[PDB]
């Protein structure tokens, strides 16, 4: 089916050739706001910026390194953003608020092979809530479900102005290395379906916010798999979804999505395995959970 | 460094 094209590329060993092609064919749009001097300290990497046409605007300086990926045919939107900086934690939650997101998926760790990939932007203790005074927000850990390779936290975001509050679900994947891949499709798809079940992806909410270190590599992998599985179901045809065309479509909205040839391969592996659920084998989901060893 | 490379 689609399992054809994968068995082929694996034998001929041409994954990097495929990946290099996407880099060549990918959109290239202006990033002028991101390159302004006043925004130098709001970008974590000098070669990773949001396109002007799809960048999120704070309702304030309105700049944040984050992009709205609006997949029209899949009928889902995501916001991909960089791991917040010490100075952009208030902007990040300002964004989450103004865009009405319900979920945040974080695929990196704050500490990653000695390198600091992210600021501690959410509170780790119920009793020590965070207050972001530049954006007038207050953030409180309410509860947390810790699993072997990921943690779900429940948070309360308070708009200190209006005093309204919202519940935000934080899904933190802790065993996904930079420029690397998850341990197995089951552990990934189990994670993805956890996020799906929470309702955080439902369209009555704003786009889910997805980030890693740069918001392009692991974040790209997570969003491509989810969208491919969405198109599988909508089109009602597994072997109809062409991962390459989908990834290029996502790259109209943010540069550099999917960071290694292996991450692209895993993307195929995950969509192929995920089709079992889409085709009707609704019970493969329980298989993924047991395979993922999420307990202890 | 501070390049994604």
């Amino acid at each position: 089916e689609m399992e054809k094209e994968f068995e082929q590329i694996d034998k001929s060993g041409s994954w990097a050739a495929i990946y290099q092609d996407i880099r060549h064919e990918a959109s290239d749009f202006p990033c002028r706001v991101a390159k302004l001097p006043k925004n130098k300290n709001r970008n974590r990497y000098r070669d990773v910026s949001p396109f002007d046409h799809s960048r999120i605007k704070l309702h304030q300086n309105d700049y944040i390194n984050a992009s709205l990926i609006k997949m029209e045919e899949a009928q889902r939107s995501y916001i991909l953003t960089q791991g917040p900086l010490p100075n952009t934690c208030g902007h990040f939650w300002e964004m989450v608020w103004e865009q009405k997101s319900r979920g945040v998926v974080m695929l990196n760790r704050v500490m990653e092979k000695g390198s600091l990939k992210c600021a501690q932007y959410w509170p780790q203790k119920e009793e020590k809530e965070m207050i972001f005074e530049d954006t007038n927000l207050k953030l409180t850990l309410i509860s947390e479900d810790i699993k072997s390779y990921y943690t779900v936290r429940q948070l309360e975001l308070e708009n200190l102005t209006t005093q309204e509050t919202r519940e935000i679900l934080h899904f933190h994947y802790t065993t996904w290395p930079a420029f690397g891949v998850p341990e197995s499709p089951a552990s990934f798809l189990n994670f993805l379906f956890k996020v799906r079940e929470s309702g955080s992806l439902s369209p009555e909410h704003g786009p889910v916010v997805v980030h890693c270190s740069a918001g392009i590599g692991r974040s790209g992998t997570f969003c491509l798999a989810d969208t491919c599985l969405l198109l599988m179901d909508k089109r009602k045809d597994p072997s109809s979804v062409d991962i390459k065309k989908v990834l290029l479509e996502m790259r109209k909205f943010r540069m550099g999505l999917i960071a290694t040839a292996d991450q692209l391969r895993f993307s195929y592996l995950a969509v192929i395995e995920g089709a079992k659920f889409i085709m009707g084998d609704s019970s493969v989901q329980d298989q993924w959970k047991e395979l993922s060893h999420e307990d202890l | 460094h501070e390049y994604y490379r």
